[PDB]
């Protein structure tokens, strides 16, 4: 039945949601199931043709009051079901993209649909617009973990050479350890250069 | 999305920690900032500054917990044990608990987290044998958990009354209890025409 | 339920036994035969999302919802006998949410009472399991296996909460 | 005197957008400051323009590498004329 | 026993940034646990941000002086205090941003409703308003192009409420939530009309639950779990703390 394709799509959406949630570390979203969406869209177009022919028959008046009533209503319901399925899948992908943007971009393009890629770019633009201007003093992209520790000792996980600081410079030398305030090097830690 | 899912409908233990540190606490400064009538000043914003610039060695005073911990990380401060954190007090609470199985004891809303913090970074100050204090705290935790299960037995749509349940336990049990209540209410409402 | 709620959509996808009260033509495709016309009293099981509306509309509705097996007398008997032992997952993946949907469709008070019982009883053991953090047991494994999707989700949430509590508490 | 603007350079790259910057690129930023020898209070917008170009083309940490940062310099300098 | 306690009292009767921080922290808790979006307390954040800006600036001044006793312990206390405050503000902002995203359609219809008892600007703040509008527009464009262009007009509606499932979704007013009965905001208890003594003379804010058609006597200084709807007023009145 028409709803079967939507059921498969929403099953894929659930699978990818569980994929992201179960994996603690952020996971690149799966490939857009362009084929499934296209097939569902073709089904929707066929239903549109069927509705138009049904209206034509209503003008022919072949037991329209009941037959056309029911057929039009059921076609509309199936189309709405497909609409909801597609909306749910797309919205889930959108929300995961937003999570990615907030987590890292503020701080796998092939998998993304070109519309999805454009939307993600726009979302990044929006976030940078927010952190810029009023409220700039706080870094919204900053970590949501409370800053319990004023000072943290850190060992450079990956050597990347010297780096600049507001009042200092850190020499990133493989297997070299630094004792510095957490806030200063939190971005480097998020970048994976620094350990602990 | 601006908020991770695990933070969507609760506070992680770290947030509980932070809100706890927002509190004040008795301490014995090992420094005398108070400048004699005969210089760097704190001048804080979110908390008092008057006391901080009046520190006098070995003179009890209050400061927000996180400042106290910052100093305690240095040798320049000593954290005074809260009175409720005393073998006598813990024993009294235990006896009350056993006396009133239905009711919870009147421990500080932040007793668990505060005790953990002090144990980790304030072992020296504790007058009583620290091991005994840890054990008694663990026993209180066990008893409270048992009473939590007993109360859960009576989960109902109407309402709940945790009373003296500690904040840490409340945060621990938030998701399960809230979700179960939500589903039960959904069912009962659906029953309603 | 949220319009974009994955679980809600999937549950709505689930179909239920039904029977028509009219012989509508050009609807045999519901029977996978578009050429044939639907007939009155035609016993057909239909998607919940569809079946619901069809029941609403019709006065004699175009279709009737037959009592599904998941709400068979046998099922309630088993529930009353032993909630925990019951493998709700086997009978259905989304048994609870669909039961709520049924009750909304028909105000079946006794069914609501039975569901509320089942929920509370199984939730007790679910909480027991989630709290029993390993410093994957077979008992909790089978309890999880009998666990429904919504039960599974709540169990995951509670278990994560307990894990965080322990982690922050025992460890710095 | 690259270190003098090192605070502002950090807040403009690695804190303005979190873009890491090497110190040699800080020296190159100082030489570009000499290029715009005038008051450097409004050079902040110029630095942000360089940051935009870098985030559009280079997109690599320790951006202040005095070489990749140099390439950003000529490119932004170019557009700076085009405009 | 002539009660001169009143006499000794009267004889004794002869915007704290700390208070503002406490208010912020309470508001942030409420936002975290509240299903609905709470009215953005504009003035509080305005003053807090001003204080934060000036504090950071003067801290930078002390840093310059250091570059130019010299004990840094107060400097460290400043740095940590600013970090903590900024963290709290960021948490609150991100929370309300996510909430905005959740019920963007509900916000849209409330704003569209000219009979709306509240204006979107009243609830959302300036930057929040801008973010909501632009994000809604971007999402609308994305969904439009992806699906709706194929979809016929009758189903192209995004904010439709007529389908079997209303696309617009709103916070569960009936969601159960942990709550603590702060009691009256001031030490004056008899002042509040809602408050009234009860069994054992314990004050409570009695509130009927219409769904169950029952009454609950939430004693002061206690903890309870109630549907958010039943408490909307009291929490809005601050009599109770959204635990």
């Amino acid at each position: 039945m028409y709803g079967d394709l939507g059921n498969k799509l929403v099953l894929e959406a659930k699978r990818t949601k569980q994929l992201y949630a179960r994996s603690n570390q952020d996971v690149n979203l799966p490939m857009y199931h362009e084929d499934i969406i296209r097939n569902i869209l073709k089904e929707v177009s066929n239903l549109r043709k069927n509705t138009e022919y049904l209206k034509e028959q209503q003008q022919l008046g072949m037991l329209d009051d009941k037959v056309a009533k029911c057929q039009y209503f059921v076609t509309l319901l199936c189309m709405e079901r497909n609409k909801r399925c597609l909306l749910a899948y797309q919205r889930l992908r959108t929300d995961i993209l937003d999570s990615m943007a907030w987590n890292n971009n503020g701080l796998d393009t092939n998998n993304l649909s070109h519309q999805e890629q454009e939307y993600l770019k726009e979302y990044c633009d929006l976030i940078t617009d927010l952190k810029s201007g009023d409220l700039v003093d706080i870094d919204l992209s900053g970590s949501l973990v409370p800053p319990s520790d004023v000072f943290i000792d850190v060992r450079v996980l990956k050597d990347a050479g010297e780096i600049q600081t507001e009042y200092g410079v850190f020499n990133l030398i493989k297997d070299s350890q630094f004792f510095v305030r957490q806030s200063d090097v939190e971005r480097l830690i998020q970048q994976g250069y620094l350990q602990k | 999305m601006s908020l991770p899912a695990h933070l969507q409908q609760t506070f992680s233990p770290e947030e509980i920690q932070f809100i706890v540190e927002n509190e004040p606490i008795k301490i014995f400064p090992r420094i005398t900032t108070r400048q004699k009538i005969r210089h760097t000043r704190w001048q804080l914003i979110t908390t008092d500054d008057k006391a901080l610039n009046n520190m006098v060695a070995m003179r009890s005073t209050e400061v927000v917990l996180w400042i106290a911990l910052l100093l305690k990380q240095q040798s320049k401060c000593s954290i005074v044990a809260p009175q409720w954190l005393t073998t006598k007090e813990l024993d009294r609470k235990i006896q009350y608990e056993k006396t009133h199985p239905d009711r919870f004891s009147e421990l500080p809303w932040n007793w668990l987290v505060l005790a953990r913090i002090l144990f980790n970074k304030a072992k020296d100050d504790f007058h009583d044998p620290i091991h005994e204090l840890r054990g008694k705290i663990q026993d209180l935790r066990e008893i409270r958990q048992i009473k939590v299960l007993k109360g859960l037995k009576y989960l109902n749509e109407s309402h709940l009354q945790l009373d003296n349940l500690s904040l840490l336990e409340i945060n621990e049990l938030r998701p399960f209890i809230t979700e179960i209540m939500d589903k039960l209410r959904e069912i009962h409402t659906a029953s309603l025409t | 339920m949220g319009y974009y709620d994955i679980d809600d959509v999937l549950a709505d996808g689930t179909e239920f036994p039904c029977k028509f009260q009219y012989d509508i033509p050009g609807l045999g495709y519901l029977e996978n035969n578009p050429g044939r016309p639907i007939t009155k009293n035609t016993k057909l099981s239909l998607p919940l999302w569809l079946a619901r509306i069809l029941a609403i509309v019709g006065p004699v509705p175009f279709v009737e919802l037959l009592p599904p097996d998941m709400f068979s007398t046998k099922v309630m008997n088993a529930i009353k006998t032993d909630p925990v032992a019951l493998d709700l997952h086997s009978i259905n993946s989304h048994f609870f949410s669909l039961a709520i949907k049924w009750i909304m469709l028909f105000s079946e008070k006794e069914l609501a009472n039975v569901v509320s019982e089942l929920l509370l009883q199984r939730a007790q053991e679910l909480n027991h399991h989630a709290s029993s953090l390993s410093i994957t047991n077979i008992a909790t494994s089978t309890f999880l296996l009998k666990l429904e999707e919504m039960e599974k989700e709540i169990y995951k949430k509670s278990h994560e909460s307990y894990k965080d509590t322990k982690r922050w508490m025992f460890k710095k | 005197q690259p270190p003098l603007l090192r605070p502002l350079a950090y807040r403009v790259l690695s804190r303005k957008y979190g873009l890491s910057i090497k110190s040699d690129g800080l020296s190159a930023l100082a030489e570009f400051v000499g290029t715009n020898i005038g008051a450097n209070w409004r050079q902040g917008p110029a630095t942000i323009k360089f940051l935009e170009q870098f985030a559009a083309v280079w997109k690599q940490q320790e951006r202040g590498l005095f070489i990749d940062q140099s390439g950003v310099k000529e490119v932004i300098q170019e557009m700076k004329e085009r405009e | 026993d002539i009660n001169i306690d009143d006499i000794l009292a009267e004889l004794d009767k002869e915007v704290s940034p700390q208070q503002d921080f406490s208010d912020l922290m309470k508001s942030w808790k409420n936002e975290r646990c509240s299903p609905e979006l709470l009215p953005y307390p504009h003035q509080l954040m305005k003053r807090l941000l001003n204080r934060i800006s000036m504090q950071s600036q003067l801290i930078e001044n002390i840093s310059m002086g250091f570059l130019d006793n010299e004990s840094k312990l107060p400097l460290l206390c400043m740095e940590t205090e600013l970090e903590r405050l900024k963290f709290v503000i960021r948490s609150y902002i991100r929370c309300r941003l996510s909430k905005i995203d959740k019920f963007s359609l509900y916000l849209r219809q409330l704003n569209e409703d000219e009979n709306s008892l509240i204006s979107l600007t009243d609830l959302l703040s300036k930057d929040e308003i801008k973010y909501h509008d632009t994000h809604s527009l971007i999402w609308l464009k994305l969904v439009n192009d992806s699906i709706l262009k194929y979809m016929p007009e009758e189903l192209q509606a995004i904010n439709d409420t007529e389908g079997s499932v209303n696309m617009i979704d709103e916070p569960d007013w009936n969601k159960f939530v942990f709550i603590h009965v702060n009691g009256p905001p001031d030490g004056k208890w008899n002042e509040d009309p809602l408050l009234q003594e009860n069994e054992f003379g314990k004050p409570c804010y009695t509130v009927t639950i219409p769904d169950l058609k029952e009454e609950v006597e939430l004693t002061i200084g206690s903890i309870y779990v109630m549907r958010y709807e039943v408490i909307r007023d009291l929490l809005r009145d601050d009599k109770v703390a959204l635990i």
